[PDB]
């Protein structure tokens, strides 16, 4: 639903990393470059930010009433 | 020869040894009882274990038990085993 | 030749029988017959050529123009005893009468999941396509309003770093059911063993 | 048995150790993981939430942010000697109005002020329109033997200390070496980073004749990776403590039995 | 009386050979047999702290004896460590499973490790395999040990020697 | 298919000369008789897809890229192209010997 | 920590500590290999779900086991405090 | 002709489902057909066997072993006069011998031979 | 009990993947031959050697060979030759005589021996 706070691998903090990365990748940039420049140099780290779906957006219109 | 040699010598192997469904019986009953209040034949101040199953295995292992086995023989014959110090 | 210039509904297909003994003709156009679209080729050419690719990828025609324009047809089973079909263009020959679309579309949906399918064992892929429809992950972007008797929630969806070009399609990307795990292939304590 | 830096960049540290046996530099690198304090959640109160996360979701969320704890390990008492010099508390009051709204880590008021969150830019929850949040946070030292959001680090690695020799001359030395150790120098083979070899031996298998390698027997080659929470120092200098606090009473409890 | 019973009768190391033919239905699988084929074989050297490494896992308390090799640095052997758990008055001779190709020499000449020798509780030659603890192989080397030395034997060999080859696994790396 | 036998934290697991931990242990031996190749591709791909960030194809018959080019570029990246590391043990330290 | 006997004599024993892992359980078998007089050395966790390890130790009887462990936590004691020294000045 | 793929009255190999191609190198489209259409009968792969054992185990649940060695009837009828022939039990055979008298041998004079 | 002088002369693989195989000429008509892995090999391909085997613990340095294990074999071949054998855990030692070991007396079957291989460049 929502990037999580940290790799599920090692211990590293990955959350504060998605809306720059999501921002200059849409903009034009190599993936790759942008996550080298980030910090991001462990595959397993790699992987947390290319392949997470950002459904939450989609679910704050269908949110539960209680 | 009584009837094949094969017979005579299982009942030759079979005369001063216990089969297990013997030492089973033996020692399920010898349990059963000694669980309903009865005192122990050995020491059981430094066994392993204190369950009555345990002691009884130990009992029948030195034989202190005085039980005796009655094979009854398909002609009528009886044979007498004593498990007490054998 | 009636059907392909727009005369003739698509839906009558027509096979010639020529044996030794039997010279036959049959035509079908009832309901609830399976039949799959194919390229028509012509003297070695398909009909489909560069000019109407490059009105298809900006979007002037779409696959019904192709279709109406008599370049592709749906033809079942019957009609298929007549046809010379080519997997792909580099083997195609005066005596072909067809071209595949797409050589992947003999799969169904869940096959077209499997990345190198064509690598493992068939009782593996088929053992796969039971499996894929226990799995859990999102199933509704509306969850949350539905009332079903039943219903699961993966809390972190990701989406497969190996993919297939169908996975796109499905939309199975903004509804993923699993998750990438980093994956060591080795022996280690023997809790592994046998399926664990 | 000195001690000597190869690099500190950031929160990385990068150290040899000579003359220490294995089993004591990798007593360290599980120590560091195991057993060092570090401030996180460990329940939450809720008032309302109206978000699109359960209770439970927003609660782990919260849990896995780390917090700076340097000045936390001398005011707090730690979960072995377990109100007031136990737990902090940390607020988030928010409401979205008429959009969508992103909650982050500057949202989080902590009431005592040397404990903050080691980033301001992590993303909380987001928010529907005329959504709510309001909850209530305590925190507490632990550590990571209990649960991996009190562990200070993220990687810990011990490696053998590697030795490379070129004997001859070869091309396919800086093809095949994948950390970059080989390079070309006027038309010869050199060794530029000796330290960053793995010990893979695929250049053995190329330039079988060309190149020796070795591991050094008594050296060892130590990385740990801070979060954030604790300096990289102060990390290895906890792990050896509660080694020598359980050191210590496993050797009190053997004197007091002879 | 039914505990007893239970416990008399039906306890599993009591019911190692099967009815169904005289064998033995309980013993090694997968990570087990390459285990002990790497363990075994021939080049297998292993140093002081290895070998307490691998005995670690098991009952084992005692003297290790002199290492196989002195000089030019003290080794251990695979086939050594293995020996400290055979009988003292054990012997069989037979082929290797991986005896089926061209190292067949159906002999106990064989530069390959194809046949088993054992004399005294010594293993001197050969590897351990599928033919040699595997399951369901009858008349085998785990199979004459059970049949001479009993169940309880069986019993104490499967929980001490099949752990040493998970171990042994686990330094060496099995991977494909 | 399967079902989890034990679960072991990252101290215990066994890591790479970058530190980096597997998520998942798998059998060697529930391989080769199965002979599922393309799992074995698929690890390779996905690690290569990490390390690019380059999207990969796995669709029957028309795969790009190849193999061979996603074992070069993971070469060019700082990985051995078989998709191998060096790994050491959690528990006592030792490195592995394969 | 809690520590009990399964089987001590003059040069054995078999020591169970509940609390401990392989942490403590590694350092100290590789401090009693380099102590002098000690025959055997290893431990071991006997279920990895349960926190707890056993020590076992064979001397050649010039020095007691539990001498000998001991002597072993005082080497470990050396080294983890010449480690805090050399940390504090890098 | 299997396939549309093929001409009218092909049988070489490649037309009836020979596959040249390795699970390392991949399969063709319509080898990948022909391996699937050769797997397909190991998927359908009790009722008979349970019914027979059922059976057996109704017919020989009353036999006895005796203190004379014989098998009996818990009626009283002989069925053999002396178990199997020997008297000895599968279950303490040397894989159906009573003894392996090679393996006696190899048991004592091992170590010299 | 039994010792010589001799000279290397071969040093081939095997069928493993880290065996090697010293062959050697001795005196009086002797050959050996035995298995070394990478970490023992210590040898030249045409040096002068001594070797000797003994019941008894010899004297050897970092520098020699020396291990122990049990002789467990010995075959006569047709021209009247021996063939003895002796395994060090697993490493075998083949000897060449025209007389034998134990056939002449000096060992009996199944002794437990040393086996050392020192320079003879000193
Ligand atoms: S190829 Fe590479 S990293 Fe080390 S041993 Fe060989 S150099
Ligand atoms: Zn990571
Ligand atoms: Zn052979």
């Amino acid at each position: 639903m929502i990037i999580p706070i940290r790799c599920f691998t090692c211990g590293a903090v990955v959350a504060d990393k998605w809306e720059p990365f999501s921002n200059r990748v849409m903009g034009g940039e190599d993936p790759e470059k942008v996550l080298t420049e980030l910090g991001v140099n462990r595959y397993c780290c790699r992987r947390m930010l290319l392949s997470h779906v950002n459904i939450i957006r989609e679910i704050i219109h269908y949110t539960r009433p209680i | 020869m009584t009837i094949d040699k094969i017979n005579e010598i299982f009942k030759e192997n079979w005369k001063n040894k216990l089969t297990k469904y013997e030492i089973a019986r033996i020692i399920s009953a010898r349990a059963l009882q000694l669980s309903m209040g009865a005192l122990p034949l050995i020491d059981t101040s430094n066994l392993k274990s204190d369950d009555v199953i345990s002691i009884a295995e130990e009992e029948l292992k030195r034989g202190v038990l005085p039980i005796t086995i009655r094979r009854i023989y398909p002609n009528g014959q009886v044979e007498l085993i004593s498990v007490r110090k054998i | 030749e009636s059907r392909r210039q727009g005369k003739l509904s698509d839906e009558v297909n027509v096979a010639y029988i020529a044996t030794d003994y039997l010279n036959e003709v049959h035509i079908n156009c009832d309901a609830g017959r399976v039949r799959r679209p194919l390229i028509i080729v012509n003297n070695g050419t398909p009909l489909v050529d560069t000019e109407d690719i490059k009105k298809l990828k900006n979007g002037e025609i779409t696959f019904d123009d192709l279709v109406k324009q008599g370049k592709i047809e749906f033809i079942d089973a019957e009609e298929e005893e007549n046809a010379y079909v080519a997997l792909n263009p580099q083997d195609l020959t005066p005596d072909h009468t067809h071209l595949e679309i797409w050589p992947s579309a003999i799969l169904g949906i869940i096959a077209s999941i499997i990345p190198y399918p064509e690598h493992n064992q068939s009782p593996r892929n088929t053992y796969q396509s039971a499996m894929a429809k226990q799995s859990l992950g999102l199933y509704a972007s509306n969850y949350q309003i539905r009332t079903d008797t039943r219903a699961h929630l993966l809390h972190y969806p990701q989406m497969p770093l190996v993919q297939t070009r169908m996975l796109g399609v499905i939309g199975y990307n903004d509804r993923p059911a699993g998750a990438n795990a980093i994956l060591a292939i080795m022996s280690y304590t023997g809790y592994n063993m046998e399926d664990s | 048995m000195p001690i000597s830096l190869i690099e500190r960049n950031g929160l990385r540290l990068r150290l040899v150790l000579e003359n220490y046996p294995l089993e004591f530099v990798n007593s360290i690198r599980r120590a560091s993981i195991l057993y060092v304090p570090v401030m996180a959640v460990d329940e939450v109160y809720f008032i309302e939430n109206n978000s699109p996360l359960y209770d439970e979701i927003l609660a782990h969320r919260l849990a896995l942010v780390p917090f700076v704890s340097d000045e936390a390990l001398e005011h707090y008492r730690p979960p072995e000697e377990c109100c007031d010099g136990c737990y902090n508390r940390v607020y988030l009051d928010v409401e979205a109005k008429d959009q969508p709204l992103m909650i982050y880590s500057r949202d989080l008021k902590s009431e005592d002020q040397m404990i903050t969150p080691v980033s301001g830019a992590i993303p909380i929850v987001l928010l529907g329109s005329k959504q709510k949040i309001s909850l209530e946070a305590r925190l507490r030292l632990g550590y990571g033997k209990e649960h991996i959001k009190y562990s200070p680090v993220s990687v810990s690695i011990v490696r053998y200390y590697p030795k490379v020799t070129v004997l001859g001359n070869c091309e396919k030395a800086v093809e095949v070496c994948p950390e970059g150790v080989f390079a070309m120098e006027n038309n010869k083979l050199v060794v530029k980073n000796e330290l960053s070899c793995i010990l893979c031996e695929e250049c053995l298998k190329y330039c079988a004749g060309s190149v020796s390698i070795e591991s050094v027997e008594n050296k060892f080659i130590l990385e740990i990776e801070s979060v954030g929470s604790l300096k990289p120092e102060r990390i290895l200098i906890e792990a050896s403590k509660s080694l020598l606090r359980k050191l210590s009473e496993l050797k009190s409890k053997l004197e007091a039995g002879k | 009386e039914a505990i007893a019973e239970a416990r008399e009768l039906m306890l599993v190391h009591k019911n190692i050979i099967t009815p169904r033919y005289g064998g033995p239905i309980i013993g090694g699988g997968q990570d087990y047999i390459s285990g002990a084929y790497l363990l075994s074989v021939k080049t297998t050297l292993l140093t002081v702290e290895e070998v307490a490494t691998i005995l670690g896992v098991t009952d084992f308390v005692g003297e290790l004896g002199e290492p196989a090799i002195l000089a030019p640095k003290p080794y251990y052997t695979g086939k050594q460590v293995i020996s400290l758990f055979l009988p003292k008055d054990f012997n069989f001779h037979g082929p290797a499973n991986i005896s089926k190709g061209p190292r067949a020499c159906k002999d106990e000449i064989c530069p390959h490790d194809s046949f088993i020798v054992i004399k005294n509780g010594l293993l001197l030659e050969g590897v351990f395999d599928k033919k040699a603890i595997g399951n369901q192989q009858p008349e085998s080397m785990l199979h004459w040990s059970i049949r001479e030395y009993g169940t309880e034997y069986g019993k104490w060999l499967m929980d001490n020697v099949f752990k040493m080859f998970i171990r042994f696994l686990e330094m060496r790396g099995f991977t494909m | 298919k399967g079902v989890v036998g034990i679960l072991i934290d990252q101290v215990d697991m066994p890591y790479t000369a970058k530190g980096i931990v597997p998520d998942i242990i798998l059998n060697p031996h529930a391989l080769p008789s199965r002979m599922t190749i393309g799992q074995i591709m698929e690890a390779i791909g996905g690690k290569y897809a990490a390390l690019s960030g380059k999207p990969v194809d796995a669709t029957p018959f028309l795969e790009t890229p190849k193999l061979q080019e996603m074992q070069k570029e993971i070469l060019k990246l700082g990985h051995l192209p078989d998709s191998t590391e060096v790994v050491y043990d959690g528990r006592t330290g030792q490195k592995l010997k394969s | 920590m809690e520590i009990k006997v399964i089987k001590e004599e003059q040069n054995y024993l078999e020591l169970q500590i509940d609390g401990e892992e392989h942490t403590i359980g590694n350092l100290l078998k590789g401090m009693l290999l380099k102590v002098p007089g000690v025959k055997f050395a290893a431990y071991s966790l006997p279920h990895p779900l349960i926190t707890s390890i056993t020590i076992k130790i064979l001397t050649d009887g010039s020095i007691s086991a539990r001498e000998a462990l001991i002597k072993a936590i005082e080497l470990a004691e050396n080294y983890a405090n010449l480690f805090i020294d050399e940390v504090k000045k890098i | 002709r299997t396939l549309s793929l093929f001409k009218y009255g092909d049988i070489a190999p490649e037309a009836r489902g020979f596959v040249k191609n390795s699970f390392m190198r991949g399969l063709s489209p319509y080898e990948m057909f022909f391996h699937a259409a050769g797997g397909r009968e190991g998927l359908v792969d009790t009722s008979q066997s349970g019914y027979m054992q059922r059976r057996l185990i109704n017919a020989l649940s009353d036999l006895r072993i005796e203190y004379d060695g014989t098998v009996r009837s818990l009626y009283g009828d002989i069925v053999q006069v002396v178990y199997g022939d020997d008297a000895v039990h599968p279950m303490y055979s040397a894989h159906s011998k009573s003894v392996n008298v090679n393996r006696v041998i190899e048991r004592v004079i091992g170590w010299k031979r | 009990m039994m010792q010589g002088t001799c000279k290397i002369s071969s040093i081939e693989k095997g069928a493993l993947k880290n065996l090697y195989v010293v062959k050697m000429d001795c005196d009086n008509d002797l050959k050996i031959e035995f298995d070394i892995t990478k970490e023992l090999s210590i040898f030249s391909k045409d040096e002068e050697v001594t070797f000797i085997i003994s019941r008894e613990k010899p004297e050897y340095s970092e520098k020699d060979f020396c291990a122990h294990g049990y002789l467990f074999l010995e075959r006569q071949q047709e021209d009247g030759s021996f063939i003895d054998e002796i395994s060090l855990y697993g490493l075998i030692v083949k000897i060449l005589s025209k007389n034998g070991l134990i056939n002449s007396k000096l060992f009996k079957m199944m002794d437990h021996v040393y086996y050392c291989v020192k320079k003879k460049a000193h």
